[PDB]
């Protein structure tokens, strides 16, 4: 399963 | 569905516990819970959050815990405050999604209570033009209720109460006005529920 | 006899030409089992292995969009490393994101990790600890302050020794007929001489899982260390790999050279020669 | 001054216009953004989320359609276009795209109607009677301001200059004044009770303060009488010993 | 900061002729990831071939397998047309039966 919080940009 | 907060408003005497209803329906693991609140004359900002089922969380006086089993999380406070008064929106993350679903809002609407009634009608002057005229109803306890009037040139506001760090005598009052020249404070507040010993100067 | 689960992404961008590409892969062990093309018709989450299509529309769709988050917060990082590295909008250029967990035989947790890298260099990775980073030039040390603010170690901790090792179970579980089995490798020798005094020996073995092999040519003790010819271990195509040595022998000389394969599917190494 | 910056913070729209809408964001480590709607009923509702620069959605809803684009990172716009209902549309980031607190601008309030019906509130203080000031030791004053649409004012006392905290009753809503029409004209009264002692002070200053968001000089009048476009309207009263 | 091709051609099962089969091309450890890739019989660009779902190694290098059905006779030849942008010119590795 993804990762279920897509976070911070670079 | 999804979020259900079936009460819609909550009405009680400052000092009484506090408990808003919050159900919801999901399919997923990831359960995110939100409390909001929003008060007049601000934004929506956060109350409290969790997703961890039964641990109790709280933030500022109020309290709240998740329950995943009965899919609920009702929000909690101790004790009424006239400062809590506001509209509340629960809300959950279904964590597939990328957006949030909100309720349809629990209003608080804490009232005062009245420690020493003294109902009277007053009437004001205009600072410019005398001749225009207000009819004041204060000092009422917080149980009785306003009545809209019955004409349509006679206005009548509903109630608000008003604070006084002057040895605290908080109180409601509401108002009433018309530009006829027949209207008198007497029979203004009329179809309403005024206690029988209601002040009425001459 | 552990078990692991990586996801690899790649962004690669088409100044102009349209929107960039996201290809995004699963890997339960050495098992492909979920897809992702921005490309294709779907524009959704695939299988790939057939244990994972059992999961219901539920799965599907929480894992589209949990993977087309990715692909977004991945277009703006194309243009961003465009900035900080100070290169031309004309030109194409490649994200890699790596991350996986690690689970020991018995179910635990041993390991997480994350590898990211621009244009095919590494950029950021996530430490040992999973609490700090290491950053590669000081154009990633700028990401890496910013995930030191919002605090994308413990977060992502979380998800390492959280979401990904359950569901790493399940798909060993749901799976575990095809994804637990191993595989031999069924070896034999071929010959063809190159001249008169010069001859080659080729060790075969196919149809072995996983792809974790070794060939070592031995010549009575001795390893060719500075002799053999060996090849990356190719996939089938259908589940099991292949993976083949030779040496360069003199003609006449065959048994001094022995082959040694050593396979998880095999009991003993098995030691073959002419 | 703040994490989101929103504008135009008010906007009046003739049925059918169009209205454009943009946020900036502050702080580049919260780059989810979001728009949502609040309908006439308080109802909460979510819009769009984009993360990239050149995203472009439409949507329809009841009373207005919508055209979303995130220009870059931080600045983000919305078209409201062919309006039928009012409403209060929010901005929002949050640090992950779900599963995070989600954090509010400060919100562009939306109101629907005719230019020609605009009018600015009229305000009157009255001073208290005499009656309660002898009974009960105090002083209530009374601000009625009435005839004013649409319905978007506010009030405040002001006490020798400076607005008061304690003491203010501002009523909850306005009052229809002609409540058959859907398009009566509005009033609001007001409350501020002090000490007997404190009124019978003539050193002592009272201001009822209407603010009016009304329309702005970029649009023309036409019928006979003033222009009713953004302003503060003031009535007072100083005090009065006995 | 660009790296070539490794190109592979072979069969799924072992070769019998008559027997249908499969024809397999390996090209990994490749930089950039776009690269055009052709199977061909006796010179024939063959039509209906499908490719894995592209993949990276650990050491940030592409890996890519392109596959077709085939019933290989004695007269027939196999060939994997590859080019990138590393490799000049198209770049053939044909099928050897060993």
């Amino acid at each position: 399963v993804v990762v279920g919080a897509v976070g911070v940009g670079k | 569905d999804s979020v259900t907060q079936k009460e819609g408003l909550v009405t009680l005497t400052e000092g009484l516990p506090v408990m808003l209803n919050c159900t919801y329906q999901t399919i997923y693991s990831n359960a995110f819970l939100f409390w909001y609140v929003h008060y007049l004359n601000e934004s929506p900002r956060l109350l409290l959050k969790s997703s961890t089922d039964n641990k109790r969380t709280e933030h500022q006086g109020f309290h709240a815990t998740l329950h995943k089993s009965s899919s609920s999380f009702h929000l909690q406070k101790s004790s009424a405050q006239l400062s809590d008064s506001a509209l509340y929106y629960c809300a959950l993350s279904e964590g597939g999604n990328y957006k949030y679903v909100f309720g349809a809002g629990t209003r608080l609407k804490v009232i005062a209570h009245i420690q020493n009634p003294d109902p009277a009608v007053y009437q004001l002057r205009d600072s410019k033009s005398s001749d225009k005229s207000v009819c004041l109803f204060t000092d009422f306890d917080s149980q009785t209720n306003v009545s809209q009037s019955k004409d349509s040139d006679v206005y009548i506001t509903d109630k608000c109460v008003l604070d006084m760090r002057s040895m605290d005598f908080k109180s409601n009052s509401a108002v009433a006005w018309s530009n006829k020249s027949d209207f008198a404070c007497a029979n203004a507040f009329n179809n309403s529920i005024i206690p029988e010993d209601t002040f009425f100067p001459s | 006899g552990s078990h692991s689960m990586r996801y690899f992404f790649t962004s690669v961008s088409r100044p102009g030409r349209g929107e960039p590409r996201f290809i995004a892969v699963g890997y339960v062990d050495d098992t492909q089992f979920v897809r992702f093309d921005s490309d294709a018709a779907s524009q959704r989450m695939e299988p790939r292995a057939p244990w994972i299509e059992q999961e219901g529309p539920e799965y599907w769709d929480q894992e589209t969009r949990n993977v087309k988050a990715q692909s977004q917060t991945d277009r703006v990082d194309l243009g961003t490393l465009r900035g900080y590295y100070n290169q031309s909008e004309a030109g194409s250029h490649t994200i890699q994101i790596m991350y996986g967990c690690d689970v020991g035989s018995d179910g635990r947790f041993l390991r997480g990790y994350r590898q990211d890298a621009y244009d095919g260099k590494d950029y950021i990775a996530l430490n040992e600890d999973l609490r700090s980073w290491t950053a590669a030039d000081m154009a990633a040390q700028i990401t890496k302050r910013k995930w030191e603010a919002a605090h994308e170690a413990e977060q992502l901790r979380a998800y390492l020794d959280g979401t990904c090792v359950e569901w790493l179970r399940r798909y060993l579980e749901n799976g575990k007929e095809t994804l637990q089995r191993t595989d031999p490798p069924k070896t034999h020798m071929t010959h063809h001489p190159i001249s008169d005094h010069e001859a080659t020996l080729r060790c075969w073995a196919l149809g072995f899982y996983p792809a974790e092999i070794t060939l070592t040519w031995q010549r009575d003790g001795e390893d060719q260390t500075q002799d053999t010819e060996l090849v990356e271990t190719r996939p089938a195509g259908d589940g099991t790999f292949q993976k083949w040595a030779a040496v360069v022998v003199p003609s006449g000389e065959e048994q001094r050279y022995t082959c040694h394969v050593q396979h998880e599917g095999l009991p003993k190494p098995l030691t073959l020669r002419w | 001054v703040t994490l989101l910056e929103q504008n135009p913070r008010w906007r009046l729209v003739p049925r059918g216009q169009a209205v454009n809408l943009r946020c900036i964001l502050k702080n580049s480590q919260y780059p989810w953004m979001s728009w949502y709607q609040q309908d006439l009923q308080k109802q909460l509702q979510w819009l769009f989320t984009l993360r990239s620069p050149g995203d472009k959605e439409v949507k329809s809803l009841p009373g207005a359609d919508y055209l979303a684009t995130r220009v870059t990172d931080t600045e983000l716009r919305l078209q409201v276009a062919n309006m039928s209902q009012g409403r209060t549309l929010y901005c929002t980031c949050s640090a992950r795209h779900s599963a995070e607190t989600l954090y509010f601008g400060s919100g562009t309030r939306l109101t629907v109607l005719d230019l020609r019906n605009v009018f600015p509130p009229e305000v009157a203080v009255f001073e208290p009677s005499e009656a309660e000031i002898s009974h009960t030791q105090k002083a209530t004053l009374v601000c009625l301001a009435t005839g004013f649409y649409p319905d978007h004012v506010e009030l405040s006392w002001w006490v020798n200059g400076k607005e008061v905290h304690s003491g203010v009753c501002t009523d909850p809503q306005p009052l229809k004044e002609q409540p058959a029409l859907n398009d009566s004209r509005y009033a609001l009264s007001s409350r501020l009770r002090v000490s007997a002692t404190f009124w019978q002070n003539p050193r002592n200053h009272f201001r009822c303060q209407v603010q009016f968001y009304g329309l702005s000089e970029n649009d023309e009048w036409t019928q006979d009488r003033a222009k009713p476009v953004t302003q503060i309207v003031s009535a007072e009263a100083w005090g009065r010993a006995d | 900061i660009q790296r070539t091709p490794k190109i592979q051609v072979y069969s799924r099962h072992p070769a019998e002729n008559g027997k249908s089969n499969f024809l397999n091309c390996y090209v990994s450890g490749f930089h950039p990831s776009d690269i055009e890739v052709d199977l061909l019989k006796n010179g024939e660009r063959i039509e209906k071939v499908e490719h894995s779902d592209l993949s990276f190694s650990k050491d940030w290098s592409f890996y890519l397998l392109y596959y077709t059905e085939f019933t290989p006779t004695e007269k027939d030849e196999y060939a994997c047309r590859v080019n990138h942008v590393t490799l000049s010119q198209p770049k053939i590795v044909k099928w050897d039966r060993d």
